[PDB]
DNA sequence: TGTGTAT
DNA sequence: ATATGTGT
DNA sequence: ATATATACACA
DNA sequence: ATATACACATAT
């Protein structure tokens, strides 16, 4: 038993201002780059890894988070489970990066099965957004097998809605559709001025539109006669729950409405009768008006940007635009990184395959004296010789099925055509790869 | 009286005895086998701790494990408490960052309602031992993991085993700690109460401007 | 809106009959061969899949019981990580199958953790008596991808114990000895008569007296004094709470002795003194009897032997002798099964390989041309010879390394010793085979 | 009253009213939304179910999920059950074993208790469709896995969807056989107590003959 | 009063 | 009256 | 198989 | 993270 003293100011600037700097950086706030969180980071590196050969093959959620740990997680196993059930959802996600089997719900009822008895997979969205992922930045942790952070060609933190608490900072974002952050991150490649990406919620038949940094989210109704009217949409927040217990039976309540449901797979639609006690104006825009916010088809929505950017460190942007622009700056230098890489890949193969070329064109000539020789001796003639001096090992092993007199030639002209893929790596910049890599996004 | 909570011989008599706080079942099931049953106690928090400054009296009460530590100690949280149950109160939360600045600090504002239990050193915390290794022939605890690079040079040999949560210690480990424990006593500064507005209070600007330093 | 009428009895017959005989055949009644309940034999598989190559990964047991359910079981995954973990203890295992990591727990003081911590591996147990799981049956099923009962060395269902329970059937094996056992074994397998594998209760200092099928288990006390006893070893079935508050304290409250508590790592160890309320006949026998009455030390049991045959079908034995005979029977056949199969795959093996060497052989000297032929043109001119014509595309499928001047004399020597082991395979019989593998069980 | 149980709009009345007794959560929340307004209530049964054969029904009612069945249902255990709060009892089970051989026996000699109820037919299993088939619009839905069987070949080419238990079927074929139900009325043969002795009795040794036979 | 990652 | 081991 | 309670920060 | 209950058979 020994005693040691301590002081609470030192223990609030030594132990709980390293948990402050923890649930902001680590936990609860997405990193611009890739829009994904720590505990997503794992799930979709899992993910991958699992999928391998099968890449349609659904695996559970169970065994999708029940090896986080080995890769890094130092949380426990649910809290994986419940990122990757809200990840892999089917239709709250516009731009969904895990394909999802299972009883998510929908907008008429939110309510998943039980986040374990689901199935999840890499969805083909992923596999096209998410060009590079070998080249992403490594973690400085020697135990967080992923990157820092993914390479997606477009900003998917923007793509579906992110929405974290922290401490001392939180963020909302809210979900843009992919045609419009494309526009913008085009124009923000080729330098025009870029405009603002347009909110779209995912099978949402309303409108948006911006109102100096607010959105409004506005329903539609239409009239069939004086009498009598039909709600097609209402806004993303409203459930039919919530819909009919809250703002629907009140005033049905109170001798203005009769209503009755239209739900179907494109459902939420209402048919909605006046009575009298609701005094209807003929004056459209009072009447307009009144019937928008009494039942609620109105609402407004402020986003909350602040993003963990590359640095490591928190980050708030006042406007969506600040955000593409800092985000393709940071990509240009990402995508021409991986354009060195694959300078330097192409540098390689294209050296395999002349000395293949040539090393087949060597024993078809039979030069080499491939008579009375071991592997010693066959090392020592080969690596004596400049061109086969670097490949040994996988120079000298192909099967006896891949060399061929037509594949002589065959390969010869596998070579030539090598320089095609040599000088597309070479000849371009940032601007051509982005922009091919953003229009092959369907 | 209390579930969950595993009393002493010398309860509620003059003794040294200890309540230890962990935060996990498991803890306390491995104290139970060496728990020494007259000088020790013991009592698990299950989930994070309620931020129990600035909430009235009456809504402090509510919490289970804010009810079950007041009641197990004896501590009235509007009256002096000079009739404690247990001598000391150790905190032994883990060694992860939600233990050390979440629970940690959370309990040590709960517990400063009593602002004279801190004097007297009867609330401490139990450091836990993070990159304990087999250092030459035998093991070796480091408690911090900074220690461990400050000395992972002057180890000739040693293996590497992470305690990720109190549950990975086995009983050899925690006989050691708990049997020749190393206590932290907390002594509250001059400016303690506008300390604990600055984290457990409903401001989130001072709370920004302290993590921007 | 149909409405079949159909009796109550005829239900009985028809699902309750299968819900029964389900329980019966494929629940909780292990298999005579491998000894696994078919959930045992599903999390097993699933750790053999999950070894691969690196078999010496310590997989949890939310992964080990997670990946069964697309191997066949139906019945939750919640139930397979304790029939996982029951396989895994490190202290109620006389011979474990799988090697376990975690709170285990000890015979002192015996609870484990929660089963989703404890981290499980194939032991080396496993690979030693298990052998020919290729040779094994195939269920009927398609789902059932694990065969239909493994193959083991010795009867398994011994080894550890077991105790399941069924509708209308229940079995209860006493854990064996492993060197009764292979001695049983062997006794049986050159025909000679049995002798009774002898109960071997893990860590055990005690000993098991059998008398009219009701096998007593014994521990040993030493007077070190006249009013001083140290109590040694107790019954395997007792731990220390049971033993404190079911003799002891009663002990106690009796006043006629009292003890002392000298538990360590060791097994249990008592010291206690005795007053003058209790009786110290100088008789040793009836001081004997006195201390097995009131101290425990003597615990009864009794075998229900009822396993399930290689024909899926319950068979109630009344000796372990007659179940090791039909084991040995069984296993002798499987072994014939598995004579025919490896010399069959011998024979093929080494009309490969001749055939490989007799073609580095022509290439070598030149006899075959391999430059100007095409993949069709060279494979139906190598295909026409009558004795190249069994094997051409993993003929020709071989490597510049592989037609190496060396690498045809060790073709040479492999088609020796493909020769060697064709010859071994064809002589050697049933009998010398099952011993060579009973031989090498440590 | 009692949680869980989704009541009906016309539940205490002499209409029709049918409580569906599903094996789980999953099934009744996919039953909430594909259910009719009215005649339509269900109570999950968490696992498996106490055998109600020979004790007395002071001791009977001490399980959870008889005294919640008593409750929703009319039926009072020592009494004739006529006044009841619904109207049909339509258990639906999984396609395994548990399902049909295990719960479904259980309920039946649960309610057995009551045996005027069997010959009115107001007890009654749901089916459920082992095996689907989509072919094109034509949807197939065999209830054992004997008519699949030999009705492989039968038509040009289907794809067949194992199921599992009642939450592996879609929205859409739940609320078919919601509303388009495939009853199997149960009606109790001349001996009753003669087979429910042999089978939920505590003598095994006329079930050793039973499984031979 | 929701909204999502941790004990 | 009680433990044992797979199922809901 | 489900059912149990907290922190955090903006609208 | 833990807590939540029953089916089965047969010695003891
Ligand atoms: C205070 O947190 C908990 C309380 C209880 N019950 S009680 C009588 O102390 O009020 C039970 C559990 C918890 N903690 C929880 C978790 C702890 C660790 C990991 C996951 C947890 N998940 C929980 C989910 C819901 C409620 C409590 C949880
Ligand atoms: C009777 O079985 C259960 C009762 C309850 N209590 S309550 C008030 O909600 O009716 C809860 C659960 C069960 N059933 C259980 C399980 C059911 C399915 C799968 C696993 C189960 N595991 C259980 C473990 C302990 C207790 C009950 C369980
Ligand atoms: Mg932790
Ligand atoms: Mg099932």
């Amino acid at each position: 038993m020994q005693l040691n003293n301590r002081d609470l100011k030192s223990i609030i600037d030594n132990e709980a201002l390293a948990y402050a700097m923890y649930t902001v950086e680590n936990r609860a706030i997405p990193n611009m780059i890739d829009g994904f969180k720590p505990v997503q980071r794992f799930v979709i590196a899992r993910a991958l890894d699992l999928a391998r050969g099968n890449k349609d093959k659904f695996h559970k959620l169970a065994s999708i988070a029940g090896g986080v740990a080995d890769l890094g997680y130092h949380h426990g196993e649910n809290s994986a489970q419940d990122a990757g059930a809200l990840m892999a959802n089917t239709w709250n996600n516009n731009f969904p990066l895990l394909d999802g089997q299972g009883n998510f719900g929908s907008r008429t009822v939110q309510k998943a099965a039980a986040s374990r008895y689901i199935f999840a997979r890499v969805s083909k969205n992923f596999y096209n957004v998410y060009k590079d992922t070998e080249y992403a930045p490594v973690h400085q942790d020697k135990e967080h097998i992923p990157p820092a952070f993914y390479l997606p060609i477009i900003p998917t933190v923007l793509l579906n809605g992110v929405s974290g608490i922290a401490t001392g900072y939180a963020t909302y974002i809210l979900p843009h559709s992919v045609s419009s952050v494309k526009k913008a991150v085009l124009q923000a490649l080729q330098g025009k001025k870029v405009t603002k990406p347009k909110v779209e919620f995912p099978e949402f038949r309303g409108e948006v539109v911006e109102i100096d940094g607010q959105y409004e989210i506005r329903g539609t109704y239409k009239f069939t006669s004086r009498t009598q009217m039909h709600i097609t949409e209402i806004p993303y927040k409203y459930d039919r729950e919530t819909y009919v217990s809250k703002i629907l039976d009140p005033l049905e309540n109170k001798g203005f409405i009769t209503w009755d449901d239209a739900c179907g797979e494109h459902g939420f639609g209402f048919k909605v009768k006046f009575r009298k006690e609701y005094s209807l104006s003929d004056n459209e825009e009072e009447r307009h008006a009144k019937i928008m916010k009494d039942f609620g088809l109105i609402e407004r929505r402020s986003q909350n940007i602040t993003v963990i950017n590359e640095k490591g460190k928190l980050q708030v942007y006042d406007n969506v635009v600040d955000l593409i622009k800092d985000f393709v700056e940071v990509r240009k230098t990402y995508v021409q990184k991986r354009i060195d890489n694959k300078i330097k890949e192409t540098e390689s193969a294209f050296r395999l395959a002349f000395a293949k070329a040539h090393f087949i064109k060597k024993v078809i000539s039979g030069e080499i004296v491939v008579q009375g020789k071991t592997r010693k001796e066959l090392t020592e003639e080969l690596s004596k010789i400049d061109m086969y001096s670097s490949y040994v090992d996988k120079l000298v092993g192909m099967n006896i099925f891949h060399m061929t007199s037509d594949e002589a030639k065959k390969l010869a002209e596998e070579a030539k055509a090598k320089k095609e893929e040599n000088e597309y790596w070479k000849t371009t910049d940032v601007v051509t790869e982005y922009t091919k890599d953003l229009e092959e996004i369907k | 009286k209390v579930h969950k909570h595993i009393k002493a011989n010398l309860c509620g008599k003059d003794a040294d005895t200890t309540l230890f706080l962990t935060e996990g079942d498991s803890a306390i099931g491995y104290l139970i086998d060496v728990r020494d049953k007259e000088l020790h106690g013991g009592y698990p928090l299950r989930g994070k701790v309620l931020n129990s400054w600035g909430m009235s009296y009456a809504d402090m009460l509510k919490n289970k494990e804010l009810f079950d530590i007041c009641a197990i100690t004896g501590l009235v949280l509007g009256e002096k408490a000079e009739n404690l149950n247990y001598h000391n109160i150790a905190i032994m939360t883990d060694a992860d960052h939600d233990g050390l600045g979440s629970i940690y600090p959370s309990l040590l504002g709960f517990f400063s309602n009593w602002p004279e239990l801190f004097e007297q050193g009867r609330i401490r915390f139990v450091k836990t031992p993070v990159i304990i290794a087999h250092v030459g022939k035998k093991q070796e605890w480091f408690y911090t993991v900074a220690e461990y690079e400050s000395a992972k040079d002057a180890l000739p040999k040693h293996s590497i085993r992470y305690i990720k949560g109190l549950g990975s210690l086995e009983k050899s480990e925690y006989r050691e700690m708990i049997q020749n424990p190393v206590y932290d006593v907390v002594k509250l500064p001059e400016n303690w109460k506008e300390l604990f507005e600055m984290l457990m209070g409903d401001n989130a600007d001072l709370r920004k401007e302290w993590m921007s330093q």
